[PDB]
């Protein structure tokens, strides 16, 4: 009906290669998560699997419409036509989105240009476990992400107050460890390209004794 | 939205009665169509359902052969025909469509059949 | 506004652009400068004779067609414009399995400068193959390398060089390996000659030295203790023939 | 055939007090238990489709509570027009209703 | 020359169609009637706590923008028409790595009925997660779930529902049992609503009840344990003059029990509690050790 | 020129061609004839209950829209024109992981004929599922198939049939497996019924008889000789308490 | 404006080009000149009867539709231009899973000479088959083939040839050898004509002569077997009044021979005949058992 007219007017004269406010100010991106399950922490490879619902919301004054409807709720068919930040996880050995049955993505464009972009991810993050005190050892190892090509002067990330929210913590595949808490952190790192805003989420794992008690001791 | 059943019937024992249920407000091809009986001061009882898009009809094991359920897509009507009836099934027959969570949201009004001489 | 100016500049740069032609298609070769930031050397297998490394591979050339002067800032375009520009056909000769990470988007950067300089970065995970000489295992030092060569363009069409020549590769001193230890690394620039032409080449050669503590604790100590358990059989008197045979035989089997 | 034992058979209660009805299924019925309110000389009206989901137009004093087999219909401040039969019927399989409970005022 | 008239019908269908808008965006909630046909229940990986299942995932909604009037009633179209219309984005809440088969062409289907009723089936291989409570190993029984819902469409927009009686929606083929270790008992479906930070979503659930087969564990753990215990108790009927014989009996039985415990614990995930087989092996170890202690006392 | 004439013919054929509609979209079903040239049966795994086979899968139907009467030669087009024709939606029901070989190009063949007949070959490698009954292992004869079914089109829209009906599947007598040995193979034609219709199906079935040489070498002879060794404990005098016990215990743990 | 004139040349070159018709479709037979440069001869897997190889596959034909006159003689164009012209569909007749590297860009090369001659080079890893007869294991020698021809183009349409002398076509790099266990002796090329169900094709064959190295199998099997035989023969020089010692010698030497025979068989594929190492292990087992039986007789 008229939503088609709105969507057509939003994409007329739109360049998805230019971030919103390309030459004015950095783009503030608010990041939230929803940890489904923290997969097996295998010490042999110094890695651990995690499955999340990554949500990013920013402001785009070009996707600003004026109609009775307040919010536009869309599937992944219009994700490749607007600007989308290039968030990558800096300590992920291998990670991939989900594609069955349809690409697991969500796009919600509010009335004042506020965009929400959510996708489902399975990250095999890396953390060098200090394997002393084994098996009486405790680790707290992170999940870091940042923009790839945009330095601090262009893209700034920022956690929300209630950003990271774990699930049930019972149907997780944490066999030898036990989830005790988390904490978010923001810093700035230096690279050959520029200065980047690196966000981190630290998960606190405590190795529960058992298997080794009955396997070797 | 509005289900209109037939009127009351006064049938002699040993005959066949064909009750009609005209659906106004929707298309019967979208949902199922259940037929329910209720004897006086007793619980509801299922007879059978029909999928008007195909014609697949299921019946209660104790109503198999006695009743048959057909449809009519042109007039949006469901028919229930009691093949051979004794003097015991003098109940009220309701016509219902399936709702949201497989419930029966919209019922008819009841065609109270009566078997006597 | 500034956004309209940037949009018009980019639309001018990408309009009338031929991807099939390298910069200076008739004149001198283009000079591509390489940077590498090694994130990690993951696993070094003696059975597959290969190692895995994750790096931030970055190249920098000068395309005089993508030059602008109306705005003073360095444009950082979306990584989808790298399919419309010209990028050099750099390939690794001794890789087996490689892939650019693609979450949440294809991990690459494409950043223009007002003087034409293009900056093109990737995040690669290569399983480079390095043959190991195990004649001195486990007291051995392996030299695993990574060779970077141009495929399509000969040496009169492209020139490879490291940017800085000693700071081109960073992040080596931070690499911790569970079994080896990076002694040093060398950066070499040479040319190879095939049947089709002479091509430029760079080489990043690490010199991994294997640790010995694990081997001592795992397989040298048990050997010494088994030989000593064999020697104890000398204190047993020669009259007991079922004890010395037992001991010696068991030690042989061990 | 799934049978629904509804209890009690007939209860009498005064106005304004909390009342509860129970419907225990024989086999498994996940949450496909519906509650119907049949007033005398009328057709049954759907109250709770699925377990604990009021139908459009039902006062907020009706609440369902679901499980695998045991189900409950609780009425809060009971008014004077809530004097009717209350049938529970599963739909996980071919629909089978309960016997119903004649609610009364005294 | 029915090709031209059918091409004209198809081009009229797609003329002025927006696949970014769900059917009935303003005045309706889309009703997706799903269904499943399990062609083969794959092997339940006990190590990864996963299980594989090969399905014919069927969906069917009502699109009023795809009404036509021609010689045929049902248009059995190609699977590439399904990409130009709106199709629900059903995702599996616990699937790990699902694949959609592309041999030799995309294993999909699309039948547009003349009144707008669509039908869209896919052939999937879902590798879902089945959390297991291995406290009765190897006499345990599990209920492996399969939860699927919508992405980006809350409950006020897209509601899911089974297409037949919920007891008859998930069907399993007779010969479709790749289970060599377990034993599939029956399915059990259910429909609920999960709250979230983004909205309220409809979630359809399906539990496959399993039951482990104890034959292999018997043969490879319980018989060797019992035989070792018997071989250990054999050391009591030997005379007291033969000391080395009884010493060998005791020591070798203790070693055999140790290696049996190790090999029995390797099959299971690295779990941090004690299973039933663990208690059995502990008691057999106690018996052999007590036999050795008794010989020492003698 | 002949080249321009053929190009004009092909452009005419593909112009106004609707790929969404099968041949005879409103009439009788189309007949698709199958051929298989089995290249190899790679591995027959008892732990995954599967087997990998590489085949040259060819299908042949008759499309009246691709009919030309200007040139008299059987046209052979590039394999990329197959993305613009209609090809039947054939799928293997019991496959787990399969792929069309893509080196140096996608290994497929498209070949028209002046009367509309289309030939269409692929080079597939399917890892089909082979559920085995191991109650006689290793003296067992296995039987696992390859079900070839059409996905979208019911039996009133397509008709599967083996081309030749006995010479359809070739290359079976050249298959050399390291362990098994093909005893017999059969070709079947059925019409399976699902809740969405009745679809055609072809079945190619082998009968693999396992060879017993490897097991006689590896697992029967050691157990037999261990029993023979155990029998030695009777020729020793009954006064030796350690020797005989050593025998029985070693034998029991081996 | 030099880029402009070259863009004009490249646009005039593909103006009216049909990449679905081979050069000289009805008037001639295409002549693809082939060359191979093995950069690394990969590891020969004995279990899968396969071997990996890493080549620079060069092809060259003459396309008269690509004649051009300009300032340059050859056009060293990108690898994406090769997707807009006709390129022969060469495939490896005995390949299992070959990959065409595209790191960082697609690894390809296209040079259009001014007289129409094309040069098209790829870099690709081929995992080919190599059936082996292991009756002389571990002293056997193999000839692993690498056959390649065209797909869909019979002998009347596309014929292959070697570009240089057939002896000097398949070149191997000096340091290009990842053979841990084998030893590459030399290559041997040949051309032939095979017949399929579709037509009569040209097949270009290349054999790589390999010769296994015996160093590893000596130290792992033949030395332990001999040392066990010697240990079993030491039992004679013992006195005839020490029964436990000689019995232990015998039972341990036998058990060791059994274990050794199992591990030694573990290395090779599961063939149904007896190799040479198996014959050696059998004779050693005979000797050991005979020594045990000689002690029993004594
Ligand atoms: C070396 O060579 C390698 C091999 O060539 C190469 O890898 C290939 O890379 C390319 C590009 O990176 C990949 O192509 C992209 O894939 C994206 C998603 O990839 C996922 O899915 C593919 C399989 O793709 C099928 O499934 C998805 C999801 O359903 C579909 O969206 C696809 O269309 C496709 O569907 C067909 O096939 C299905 C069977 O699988 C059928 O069921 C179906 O019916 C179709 O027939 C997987 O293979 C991927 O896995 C691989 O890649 C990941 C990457 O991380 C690896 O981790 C992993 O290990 C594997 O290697 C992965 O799972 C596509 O989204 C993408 O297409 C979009 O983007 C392009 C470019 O922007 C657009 O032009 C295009 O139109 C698509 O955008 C539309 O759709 C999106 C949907 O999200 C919309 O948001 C968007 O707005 C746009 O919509 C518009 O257009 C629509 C029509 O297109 C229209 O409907 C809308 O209305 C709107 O108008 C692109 O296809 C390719 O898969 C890789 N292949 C392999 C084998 O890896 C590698 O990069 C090379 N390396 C180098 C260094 O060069
Ligand atoms: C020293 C190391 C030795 C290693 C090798 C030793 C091997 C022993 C060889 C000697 C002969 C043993 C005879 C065993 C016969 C075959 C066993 C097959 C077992 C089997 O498959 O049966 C399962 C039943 O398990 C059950 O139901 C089991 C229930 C109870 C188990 C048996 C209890 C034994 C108690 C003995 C007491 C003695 C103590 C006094 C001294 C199958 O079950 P399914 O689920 O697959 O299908 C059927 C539904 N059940
Ligand atoms: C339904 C059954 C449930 C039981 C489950 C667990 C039980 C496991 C152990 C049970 C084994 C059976 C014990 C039967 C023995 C009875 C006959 C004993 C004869 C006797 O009286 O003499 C004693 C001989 O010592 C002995 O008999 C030696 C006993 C050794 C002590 C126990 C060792 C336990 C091992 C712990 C380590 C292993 C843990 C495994 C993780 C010493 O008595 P005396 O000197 O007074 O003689 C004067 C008495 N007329
Ligand atoms: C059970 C416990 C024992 C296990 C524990 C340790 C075992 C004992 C080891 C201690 C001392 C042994 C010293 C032997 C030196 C190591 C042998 C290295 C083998 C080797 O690399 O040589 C291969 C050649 O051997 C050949 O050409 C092989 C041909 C002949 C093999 C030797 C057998 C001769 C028979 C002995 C007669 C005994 C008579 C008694 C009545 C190389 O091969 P390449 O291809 O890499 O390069 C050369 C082309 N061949
Ligand atoms: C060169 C080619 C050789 C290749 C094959 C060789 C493998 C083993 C052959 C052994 C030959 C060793 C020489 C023995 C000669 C000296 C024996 C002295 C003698 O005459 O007495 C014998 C004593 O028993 C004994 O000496 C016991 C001998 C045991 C008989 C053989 C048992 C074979 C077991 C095979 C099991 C596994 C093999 C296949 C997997 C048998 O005479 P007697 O007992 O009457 O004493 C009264 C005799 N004056
Ligand atoms: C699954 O199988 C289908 C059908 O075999 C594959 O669809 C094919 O995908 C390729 C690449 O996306 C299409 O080629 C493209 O054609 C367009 C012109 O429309 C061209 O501009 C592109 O550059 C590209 O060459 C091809 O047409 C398409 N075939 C059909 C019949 O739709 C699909 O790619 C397969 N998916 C996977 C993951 O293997
Ligand atoms: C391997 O196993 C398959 C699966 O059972 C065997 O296929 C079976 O083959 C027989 C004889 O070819 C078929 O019998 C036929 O039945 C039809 C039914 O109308 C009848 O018309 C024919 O005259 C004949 O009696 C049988 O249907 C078929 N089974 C299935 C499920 O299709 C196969 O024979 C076995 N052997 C080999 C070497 O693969
Ligand atoms: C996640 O990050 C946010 C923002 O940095 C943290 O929120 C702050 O929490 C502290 C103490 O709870 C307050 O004093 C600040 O006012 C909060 N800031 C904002 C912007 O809300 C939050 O604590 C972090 N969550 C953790 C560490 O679990
Ligand atoms: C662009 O990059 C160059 C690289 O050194 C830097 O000097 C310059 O300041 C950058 N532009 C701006 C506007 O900062
Ligand atoms: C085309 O193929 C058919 C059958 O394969 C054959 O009979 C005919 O001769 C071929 N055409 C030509 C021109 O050879």
């Amino acid at each position: 009906g008229d939503v088609t007219v709105i969507l057509n007017n939003l994409l007329e004269g739109y360049d998805n290669k230019l971030r919103p406010d390309i030459g004015v100010k950095p783009t503030l991106i608010h990041t939230d998560m929803y940890v489904n399950s923290i997969g097996p922490v295998n010490a042999i490879n110094m890695e651990y699997t995690i499955d999340i619902f990554f949500a990013q919301t920013w402001y785009d004054r070009r996707l600003k419409f004026n109609s009775t409807i307040k919010v536009l709720r869309l599937n992944s068919n219009m994700v490749g036509k607007i600007w989308i930040p290039d968030t990558f996880f800096r300590n992920s050995k291998k990670a991939d989105a989900h594609w069955i049955t349809t690409p697991n993505r969500m796009l919600r464009i509010w009335n004042d240009g506020r965009v929400l972009y959510t996708l489902r991810l399975t990250i095999d993050a890396e953390c060098q476990l200090q394997l002393h005190n084994f098996p009486m050892d405790e680790h707290s190892c992170p999940l870091e992400f940042s923009s790839y090509g945009y330095p601090r002067e262009e893209i700034v990330y920022q956690w929300k107050r209630s950003s990271v929210e774990v699930g049930d913590t019972r149907s997780w595949r944490l066999y030898q460890f036990s989830f005790v808490g988390l904490r978010n952190t923001t810093e700035v790192v230096k690279t050959t390209s520029g200065d980047y805003v690196v966000m981190s989420v630290y998960f606190d794992l405590s190795r529960r004794m058992g298997y080794f008690t009955i396997q070797t001791y | 939205v509005q289900l209109q059943q037939s009127g009351a019937e006064l049938v002699k024992p040993g005959a066949s009665v064909k009750l009609s249920c005209t659906a106004s407000g929707f298309n019967i091809k979208d949902t199922y169509m259940y037929w329910v009986k209720q004897r006086p001061e007793q619980g509801l009882e299922w007879i059978g359902r029909i999928d008007p898009a195909n014609g697949d009809t299921k019946y209660d094991p104790k109503f198999q052969g006695k009743a048959t359920i057909t449809t009519d897509t042109f007039s949006n009507t469901a028919y229930l025909q009691l093949s051979s009836l004794t003097s015991e099934d003098t109940a009220v027959y309701y016509c219902a469509r399936k709702g949201l969570r497989w419930a029966m949201d919209y019922w008819g009004q009841g065609t109270s059949v009566t078997v006597s001489t | 506004s500034n956004m309209s100016l940037v949009k018009e500049t980019v639309d001018r740069l990408l309009k009338g652009y031929d991807i099939r032609l390298r910069p200076d298609f008739g004149g001198p070769p283009v000079a591509v400068g390489m940077n590498i930031d090694i994130a990690s050397i993951d696993m070094v297998s003696e059975v597959n004779m290969d190692y895995t490394l994750t790096m931030y591979f970055q190249q920098a050339w000068r395309d005089k067609r993508l030059s602008y002067n109306v705005i003073p800032l360095n444009l950082t375009l979306d990584n989808r414009v790298a399919d419309q520009l010209w990028v050099p056909d750099t390939y690794f000769l001794n890789d087996k399995k490689s892939f650019v990470h693609g979450v949440t988007v294809k991990n690459r950067m494409i950043r223009l400068h007002p003087d034409g300089t293009v900056l093109y970065g990737l995040r690669i995970t290569t399983t480079a193959a390095c043959m190991m000489d195990l004649r001195r295992y486990p007291l051995d030092e392996q030299n695993c390398t990574l060779e970077i060569e141009s495929y399509g363009y000969t040496t009169d069409d492209i020139e490879f060089y490291w940017r800085g020549d000693d700071n081109a590769v960073t992040g080596v001193t931070k690499i911790e390996l569970p079994q080896f230890s990076i002694v040093d690394y060398k950066l070499i620039t040479k040319k190879v000659v095939f049947s089709t032409g002479s091509y430029p080449r760079l080489s990043l050669s690490f010199k991994l030295k294997r640790n010995i503590g694990y081997f001592i604790l795992q397989t040298y100590m048990p050997s010494i203790l088994i030989t000593i358990l064999s020697w104890v059989s000398f204190w047993i008197n020669y009259d007991a023939s079922a004890a010395r045979v037992a001991l010696g035989i068991t030690t042989v089997l061990t | 055939n799934i049978v629904m034992t509804q209890s009690p058979k007939s209860m009498s209660m005064s106005v304004g007090e909390r009342v509860t009805l129970s419907c225990k299924a024989s086999e498994y019925v996940g949450t496909y238990v519906s509650w119907y309110q049949q007033k005398p000389e009328q057709s049954p009206k759907l109250l709770i489709y699925g377990a604990s989901n009021r139908y459009t137009g039902v006062p907020d004093r009706f609440t369902g509570s679901g499980s695998a087999t045991d189900f409950t219909l609780t009425i809060g401040s009971v008014q004077a027009e809530d004097l009717a039969d209350y049938h529970c019927g599963q739909s996980y399989s071919y629909p089978t209703f309960g016997a119903g409970t004649k609610l009364e005022l005294k | 020359d029915n090709t031209t008239v059918f091409t004209r019908i198809l081009d009229r269908l797609l003329d002025g169609y927006d696949n970014r808008l769900r059917p009935g965006l303003g005045e309706r909630v889309t009703e997706v009637k799903t269904d499943i046909f399990v062609t083969s229940f794959g092997p339940v990986s006990d190590h990864d706590m996963e299980y594989t299942i090969d399905v014919f995932f069927r969906q069917s909604w009502k699109d009023e923008r795809l009404k036509f009037k021609g010689p045929m009633t049902v248009l059995r179209l190609n699977n590439l028409m399904a990409s130009k219309i709106w199709t629900p984005d059903t995702f599996f809440h616990n699937g790990k790595k699902s694949v959609a088969h592309n041999m030799t062409m995309p294993n999909k289907l699309l039948r547009i009925t003349e009144d707008g009723t669509l039908l869209y089936t896919m052939r999937l291989t879902v590798r879902a997660e089945c959390p297991m409570h291995l406290e009765d190993f190897p006499m345990d029984a599990h209920a492996c779930p399969l939860k699927f819902g919508s992405y980006a469409y809350t409950r006020a927009e897209v509601v899911y529902e089974w297409t037949r009686e919920p007891a008859r929606s998930v069907v399993v083929a007779e010969d479709g049992s790749r289970l060599n270790q377990y034993d599939l008992l029956g399915q059990t479906v259910d429909s609920g609503i999960v709250q979230s930070s983004t909205g309220e979503y409809v979630v359809m659930t399906t539990h496959f009840h399993l039951k482990r087969k104890i034959g292999y564990f018997v043969i490879q753990t319980y018989l060797p344990c019992i035989m070792t215990v018997i071989l250990s108790q054999v050391s009591f009927w030997l005379n007291r003059e033969s000391v080395p014989a009884r010493t060998v009996f005791g020591v070798t039985t203790v070693l055999t029990m140790t290696t049996l415990s190790i090999s029995a614990r390797n099959s299971l995930p690295k779990v941090a509690y004690a299973t039933a087989m663990d208690w059995f092996i502990a008691v057999c170890y106690a018996f052999v050790f007590s036999a050795l202690i008794e010989f020492a006392t003698v």
